[PDB]
Parts: structure tokens; sequence; C-alpha cells
């Protein structure tokens, strides 16, 4: 602005308050205010303008006259100290964890006050949400979806029990279906959730519950899809993280019975889960009710894993519970162990070369255990096992030529794959399998619409990010250009509702970012699917590949030309740098072809499809109709990487989300130690970039950011207009301040509810009601014949008004007493 | 169809009926408005015009749809006679003319708040003559302006 | 005519019914509605529509108001 102070960067409060002292090529210099002293530099594309008044605060953050990442912090901040956690943008809502139990907003009465209600007309909350997708469902006939962000321990979980408890309530007859998805949840978080460095619960699956609605708009059941398991975390992890939860649980809360039937050990004894963290989650207390022959090592050195609520043993016997309650009998309760548990042996089988007989492999002979269990509790051949995994079979053609069967020798590397790809297709199938029966507790033959929460990892990055983070930043990125997309529509039809104009809005589109990855021929995934295909296949050649076919793309650079002096020896062709919506991501591709490869050869995907035990063949029994189906069309399907695979079931994900309309609720932590009225600053801050809410403020720029209903700027400016305009209506007495003022046609507009501004126009409005009384006062004088001329057709026009009804009342009823064409 | 100097008029009337300021009205707020004008329609009439225009089907209008439910087959003179129906409703005791006292009532019965110095201030601007009241003739000339 | 008189030997609103009940059927033929004055009046309930006017939308007006043909006297209708 000009010496007004400002918002700039802080470690641990991301924006802390100063002044601009001096000016520089790319830096501002701020000297804080509590400091009085302490300069430091600072981007300027890091420093913003704040509000006049830092104890305001305001249910829509449209109200601000700058809005931008800095106001916005500082807004929720002041409404998180009074205990409101909702807050608006637009129709985004924005949910920080309180981390107590808040009074009677949740409560029966509270539910009835937001019904019918539109979202405005009452204060932020996610039951305004829930009515807005019912409201838009009923009258448009129109499937919905709420997109809910945020990482584990952000509330995503109390937010979806106050969507389905609201939905039920409001629009159910009876319906506890709340009631049974939190019931089932222990089950799916333990072949669902894992631990992650940042996270001890968090799941690494988009799951997405659905209430589905009759032609009626009544509730008649409920459903839970799920899309993008990891399948990496399956087979190898790396130190702090773990594999999914079932291993440890199982390991640790199973009597000694069921420990020698699996033959299970601790699990640094399992090559699944050893690479990775083998501690148990305990407390004191559950820690003594672990035997000692369970206790990995390293479990005994450094002790135990500490989570308030997390606990391996109490987590056994919740989800032992949790079966129970489902339905679930103690014949399968036992068949999901046995085909854990034979994953875990199956990990345990290793190979060596042979005697150059076309220099295959064979079986080790300490892996001959393994060999015995796996198949024993895979329901498979020993033999048959053996010779799956060390030999492929082929045709002796390709084309329409005759060609009889042959085996071929698979290498070591090439079996260590099949091991592997046999893992994650089981484990897979297993967990398609548990969601499949939470389903079956609340089932429904036919359904019209339906109003669904999804949440799916977040954007991420760490020091050193590889294709695990690859694969999340690039499901997000689709799902921002999504976000975006919804935004920009819910603007543009604002403005038009409103009565605005023409006015255009800029918008920077990310497609070229998403075509740089997903681009078919010349996007990294088939790039790095073609380098599959070379008799040498290198990483050095798939990222200097990458680099040659986008010379100067605008979102792609060399590892080199990273800000941070972390990449700063990276060599060319070991890294590239993505530029997404949230931030540059410096990528390093070493091990990105061997991460892109989990391929099953169909003799090993023909061996368990058949196997003994009817459980396991039931896992491919979908699989029996369904590869009837495919079964050829199937074979053509398992030539696809994981990269390409990843595509097109994130692009089922997108399809379901482009046939319905959505709203989108940001899920906030506002701390890592779980505890109630501690906002950390930064880490909301990074939060609300890596969530997207800072792309859409950049979007909603573009356009109107700044709107105040008259009401609003009534409530505002009233006490420095005369006593005369005081008294009038709030629409009465915008609109005279409007002309009185005479500004511009461009930057200001007078719309259907609310007045809207451009970029800092609001802030200069706000300074011409406060820089010049007496020129002000002078321009009120000027417009006083306009303002009685005003209040003489409103009044007038308005008692025309009621006889043009009553004129309305009696013609319409002139034809509906004369109907007697029939009666008589 | 209406003139476009026609529907701003009626756009700023019909914040008279929507006195909250969201956009929108129901049976119970253009009701309470037609009942402090001299009408009086019952609670199942204003339902089925209401029924016309509403085509999302839920009990709001919008302003678009405020006029094409006042909207109908007008007859050459029905235009004229409702104009002057109005200057009825404003002058009670029926003289052809409106005082002070009377532009004040039909003020406070629509919800406008003002001194009794104010009024006559109204009262002064329309009258053209200078008789210290308003005849048909001008309330016409301040309708239109 | 005679065949008004002969049609009357073997042998309109209803709320303007009462008043009446030769002289009767004077005025009530005298004052008519045409068939083309009528035909606007089915474009009342016209909503939008393309000269139909739905079937059990077109009801709940004629229970509700004016002169209102029975719940019962519409089953003996549609
Ligand atoms: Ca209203
Ligand atoms: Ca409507
Ligand atoms: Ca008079
Ligand atoms: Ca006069």
């Amino acid at each position: 602005e000009d010496g007004k102070p400002v918002w700039a960067p802080h470690p641990t409060d991301g924006f802390q308050v100063g002044n601009i002292v001096d000016i520089g090529p790319d830096s501002l210099t701020i000297e804080p205010l509590n400091q009085k002293g302490k300069t430091f530099l600072a981007l300027i594309n890091q420093v913003f303008p704040a509000e006049e008044d830092s104890k305001k605060d305001v249910e829509d953050n449209c109200s601000l006259m700058y809005l931008n990442e800095a106001t916005l912090l500082h807004n929720i901040k002041v409404r998180y100290s009074k205990d409101r956690i909702y807050t608006y943008v637009a129709n985004i809502l924005i949910a920080v964890n309180p981390y107590f139990d808040i009074p009677k907003i949740y409560s029966s009465e509270t539910i009835k006050s937001y019904q019918g209600k539109s979202l405005g007309t009452m204060p932020p909350h996610v039951f305004a949400i829930a009515d807005k997708a019912f409201r838009d469902m009923k009258v448009l006939k129109l499937s919905q979806s709420i997109i809910v962000s945020g990482e584990s321990g952000a509330g995503k979980t109390e937010n979806t029990k106050f969507v389905l408890r609201y939905l039920t309530e409001s629009y159910g007859t009876g319906q506890d279906i709340d009631d049974r998805i939190v019931e089932a949840n222990p089950l799916l978080e333990a072949f669902g959730n894992a631990k992650t460095v940042r996270n001890n619960n968090s799941s690494r699956f988009g799951k997405f519950v659905e209430i589905h609605f009759n032609e009626k708009s009544s509730v008649v059941g409920g459903f839970v899809s799920h899309y993008l398991l990891e399948k990496s975390r399956i087979c190898v992890q790396g130190k702090e993280e773990r594999n999914y939860h079932i291993f440890y649980r199982l390991c640790a809360g199973a009597s000694e019975d069921i420990r020698e039937r699996l033959h299970l050990s601790s699990p640094d004894n399992f090559r699944y889960l050893n690479r990775g963290c083998t501690r148990y989650f305990a407390n004191k207390e559950t820690d003594k009710q672990i035997l000692q022959n369970r206790k990995s090592p390293e479990y005994l050195k450094a002790g135990s894993l500490k989570d308030p609520l997390l606990d391996d043993h109490g987590d056994f016997i919740r989800m032992c519970t949790a079966m129970k309650k489902i339905g679930l009998d103690d014949e399968e309760k036992l068949d999901l162990f046995r085909v854990v548990a034979g994953v875990l042996h199956l990990g345990n089988i290793d190979f060596e070369e042979a005697g150059s007989t076309s220099g295959g492999c064979n079986l080790k002979n300490k892996s001959t255990q393994a060999l015995e269990y796996c198949a024993e509790l895979l329901g498979l051949d020993q033999d048959d096992l053996r010779v799956s995994l060390t030999t492929r079979v082929m045709l002796t053609t390709a084309g329409g030529a005759k060609g009889t069967v042959i085996k071929v020798p698979l290498k070591v590397e090439q079996a260590n794959n099949a091991r592997d790809a046999l893992a994650k297709t089981v484990y897979s199938h297993l967990f398609d399998h548990v969601v499949n029966r939470v389903n079956q507790c609340f089932p429904f033959e036919t359904s019209s619409y339906f109003i669904g929460v999804l949440d799916i990892a977040g954007f991420e990055y760490f020091e050193h990010n590889s294709f695990e983070q690859f694969c999340i930043n690039y499901c997000n990125e689709k799902l921002q250009q999504f976000f975006n997309e919804r935004i920009l529509k819910e603007e543009q039809e604002l403005y038009q509702k409103e009565g605005l104009g023409v006015n255009e809005v800029h918008y920077v589109d990310n497609q070229d970012c998403i075509d740089l990855i997903e681009a078919r021929l010349v996007g990294i995934l088939d790039i790095l699917d073609e380098e599959n295909r070379l008799p040498q296949p290198s990483d050095q050649h798939f990222t200097s590949a990458v680099h040659q076919k986008h010379k100067d793309h605008f979102r792609l650079s060399i590892p080199r030309k990273s800000k941070l002096a972390i990449h700063r020896n990276i060599r060319d062709d070991e890294g590239f740098i993505i530029r997404h919506f949230a931030g540059a991501v410096c990528y390093e591709t070493t091990q990105f072809v061997e991460k892109n490869n989990d391929a099953l050869h169909m003799s090993l995907e023909s061996l368990i499809c058949e196997s003994r035990d009817k459980f396991i063949r039931e896992l491919f029994e979908s699989s029996t109709n369904n590869n009837k189906d495919t079964k050829q069309k199937a074979g053509k399907l398992s030539f696809i990487s994981v990269g390409n695979k990843f595509k097109t079931q994130l692009n089922l994900l997108l399809d379901k989300l482009r046939s319905t309309g959505a709203s989108f609720i940001r899920c906030i932590k506002p701390n890592l130690k779980m505890t109630s009225h501690h906002f950390e600053g930064a880490q909301i801050l990074s939060q609300l970039q890596c969530s997207g809410m800072v792309s859409v403020l950049d979007l909603m720029q573009g356009g109107f950011p700044s709107r105040a209903s008259f009401h609003e700027l009534y409530n505002m400016y009233k006490k420095y207009m005369p006593d005369k305009l005081a008294r009038l209506d709030p629409r009465l007495f915008c609109k005279a301040l409007f002309k009185a003022l005479g500004l511009n046609e461009i930057d200001y507009k007078f719309g259907l509810t609310k007045v809207f501004f451009r970029p800092g126009k609001f802030a200069e409005f706000d300074q011409i009601m406060k820089s010049d009384p007496d020129h002000l006062a002078e321009l009120v004088k000027r417009v006083n014949h306009w303002l009685i001329c005003s209040r003489w057709k409103k009044v007038q026009w308005c008692s025309l008004s009621v006889i043009k009804l009553k004129n309305k009342i009696k013609y319409r009823a002139e034809a509906c007493i004369k109907m007697q064409k029939t009666i008589r | 169809q209406l003139t476009e100097e026609q529907i701003a008029e009626f756009k700023e009337a019909f914040s008279l009926f929507d006195k909250d300021g969201d956009g929108t009205i129901t049976t119970k707020e253009l009701g309470t408005v037609m009942r402090s004008l001299g009408q009086n329609p019952t609670e199942a009439e204003l339902q089925d015009m209401i029924n016309e225009v509403d085509a999302d089907g839920n009990g709001t209008i919008d302003f678009p749809e405020f006029l094409t439910m006042m909207a109908r087959k007008m007859k050459d003179t029905d235009s004229e006679e409702e104009i002057r129906e109005a200057f009825r409703v404003f002058d009670k005791d029926g003289n052809g003319y409106i005082s002070a006292a009377e532009l004040r009532h039909v003020m406070t019965n629509l919800g406008e708040k003002l001194t009794d110095e104010e009024v006559d201030e109204m009262i002064r601007e329309a009258d053209i003559d200078g008789d210290g009241q308003v005849n048909y003739e001008e309330f016409v000339q301040m309708m239109t302006a």
C-alpha cells in the first residue's frame, strides 16, 4: 500500500506483522512490530496486504478487503479463539478441528435450524454444506460429492459423521447408516491404513462414503467405493514407516494357537515387514499384554511407538469385536488371517542363479520353510508354486501363426518381481473383499442419486521424493484441476445471477502440468513405459528422455535449478523438478523403472485363481465370472505398468466426480499434539497450500474476490452518513452511497444482493469514506433529490405491485371458476 | 414485455417484499405486504400463482420469476386503472390529494422509518404547483421520472 | 327454436347456479362463452408446456381454490 502494515514470513506462525522499511530487486526488508528492530529480508511475493482491524473476524473470507493466504490464516485464527471452527470462502468450508466437544452446534435444534436455509443465510457450518448438496440433488436431479481434504487428525471422520447424521435425521426414515460405518471402520483401517513418516494412522486409499437416495429423495441405503490402494507398501517400506496395520495387529494380538497355525513370528523375520519399522504401538499397559516372542530386536532396544489412540494389541481386539458386530463368523476371520499370513511367508522365498541351463534360477535351501507355509496357507501345491515362481510360459508365435507353448526360465530379479507381483494382487483382492463385506451391511437393490464424502491422500513433498510422491502429487494435480474448474464455474454463475456484466476472469490453467505427466507418448508416464522396452533399461535414460521431449516447458526444470541447496549436486539425468500447483518438488528418478512394474505372469496368475482353498478362489471368483467376461481382454490389461494403471483408476475417480455437483470442505489440523486451543500458524499455512486453498485464492483475484452484502456495508458505514440516510433500509442506503461517490464502473459493481469489487478496491472504497469527511458530506448533499425520488418510486411501485398481484389472483381464479365445462 | 426502465422500478419495490436481503420470498413475506396495503388474500390463492413461475419446485421466487408472476394478458384500459388504484391506496379519505399524514401512514405500513420532518420533505418535492398536497397528476410524474 | 322446447320436453357455472333456481335458460343461453374464448382459459394453468397443461398438476388447484371440484368428483374425471 504506502506505509501501512503488512504480513510477512514467520517460521512458527506463518505470518507476522511488520513494515516495509526498504525495497530491493527480489526482496523487501521488513521491520517487525514485536521485535521493534530485528530486521529480516523476505521475497516480494511472500508479503501481503493486511487488514486495518486485527480484531475483526468474518464468516466469509470475501468480506475482507484483501483476500490472500495471509489474511485468511489470521481470520480463521481469530475465529478459532472464539470456538468458531467453521469459515467460508465463498461456498468452500474450512473446518479447524477443535479437539473438544463444542456445545449446541450439533444439537437436534441446530439441524432443524439449517434445514432449507441456504448457504450464507446461516452461520458457517458442515450442516450447511450437507443441506446444499441435498437441495441441489433433488432440484437439479444430480448426484453430489463433498470433497474433503486434510491429513490424519484433521477431523475428516468427525466431519463425515456430521454429514451422515444430518442427512438421515432431516431426510431419512430412521436410518442408522452412520453408526454401521463407524462400527465397521476398525476393519477398513486394518487392511487400508498404515504408518507414514508424518502420520501414524494414515489412510492409503481413496474412500468414497456415499448415501444413496430413491426417486423420491429418501435414504434407501449406503455404499463405500475405494480407489488407488497403495500397492508398493505391501512388499517394501522405508524406515520410519510400516506396512498395513493388519500385519502388526495380528503379530501382537493373536493367541498362541493361531501363531502356530500360521507360523507367525516377530516382524523382523518377514521380508515384507522388516525393511521398515518393526515396533508395535503400545503404552505401558499394553506392552505387558504382548508376549516376548512377538517383540522384534528393535522393539526391545528402542521401545514402543507412542500414539494417543493407536495400539496394535488393543486394535486386534477392537477389530475382532468389529467382525462380530458386522456379521463375519469365526471361519471367515481365520480366512482373512490365512491369506495375510500367506503373503508374509511368500516374501521370505529367495532365489539363486542356476547352472546356465538357459540360466534361470532356483529356490534356496533356507527358503524351503517359506515355500511350505506359504503354499498350505494359499491353498497351492508346493511344486507348482516353485515352478511358477521360477519359470514363465510363452507362445512360440505372437501373430495368427500357429505356435505351441514353451517354458522360459526366469532370472533372479525376474523371479523376485513375480513373487512380489503375486503378493500385491493377493492383498489387493483381499482388500476388495473386506470392503465388499462392509457394503453388505447396508445393501440396496436400486438407486437414482447419491451424496458422497471423499477423502484421498493429499499433496506432499519431503527432502527426498520418488515414484511414490510422484503418483500422489499426480493424483492431486488432477484433483486440483477439478477443484479449480468447479470454483471458476461457481463464480461465473454467481456474477450472472447477480447481474454484473460480461466481466471475463483470468485463469492460469494447470492442464500443461497434467499433460507433462499423462500425455500419450510424450508424457513422463509413457516415456517411463518406453524405457521398459529398451535392451538396457536405465533410470538415467528415462530422465534424459524427459528433459529432451520437453525443452522449454514451463513446468519441467533440471534439479540444479532448485531454490533449495540440498538438490545442488543432483545431475540432470538423476532427477527433475515439477512445478505443481502447490509448489516445486524435486524428484529423484533413481529406481523409477523398478517401481513402474508389478506385472504378474499368467501361469502364476492361473495358479492362485484355481487354489484348493474355496475362500481364496472367491477372492478371484468375481474373477472367475469377470475373467470369463475378459480373460483374453484381462490378459491384455496385465501388460500395463503401475503408472498407467494409476492413471486409469484415477480417471475413473474423476469421471465419477465429473458427473456430480461438487462441494468442498477443507478440514484443518491445528497442531501435532492433538490438543485444544493451540493454533500453530505455520502448520495450518502449509496445510492451506497443499490442500489447494491458496491456488483458489489466486483464481478468485481474476474475478471479484471482495464482496459485502448491503446489510454488511450498512453496519460499517451508517455512522459516517447523516441521520436521514441511516434511517434507510440497507439496500437503499447502499444505492444512494454508490451513486453519491460516483465510482468507476469497471472496478465496482452494484449487484443483486451484494456489492462486488476488483482486487484492492474495497480498500479504495473504505479510504473514500474515512480520508475526506467534508468531501463525502458534500456528495451526499448533492444526491438528496435523487433519494427523495427513489423513496417515492419504491413505495409507489410496491403499491402497484400489490394491485397487480390482486389482478393475478382474480385473472387466475376466473379460469378456475370458469372450469365448469366439466362439473355439470 | 416491460421496459428496461420499468424493470428497474419493480426491482426496488421488490426490496420491500424481500426485507432480509437474500433475493427471495415466500407467502409469509409477500402476504404481509399485501395485507399492509388494504388487500386481504387468504393463505391458499397465492400458492397457485407461485406454482406457475417457480420452475424448480421448492417455494421460493427470485426477481425475474416475480416479474412473470404478476404479468398477464392485459386489457387496453387495465394498465391505467391500476395506476389510479395505487393512488387510491395512498389517499384514504379520498379527495384526490395526498397529505403529509396520508403519505406517512403508507410508509410506516411498508416498513420505512422516518421522522415527521422527513415526510413533509418528500411531499414538497413531488408538489409542483405549491399547495402542500399531491394530486394524481403529480403522483404519476414522480412514478415515471 | 322448435328443437329447443322439444329437447327441453324430454328433460354454465355451479356457484352462480342458485340465483336462477323457460325464462331460466333465457339468460343461460345469452351469456355463453365462445369456443376460442374458452381456449384462452385452457392456457391459464399452463406453466410452460406446448399446448398441454400436465395431468396430475392440473388438479391441486381445482380442489384447493375457487368453486372446488371435490376429490371424489375428480376421480370421476381422469
Ligand atoms: Ca427474503
Ligand atoms: Ca425457485
Ligand atoms: Ca386526501
Ligand atoms: Ca400540489
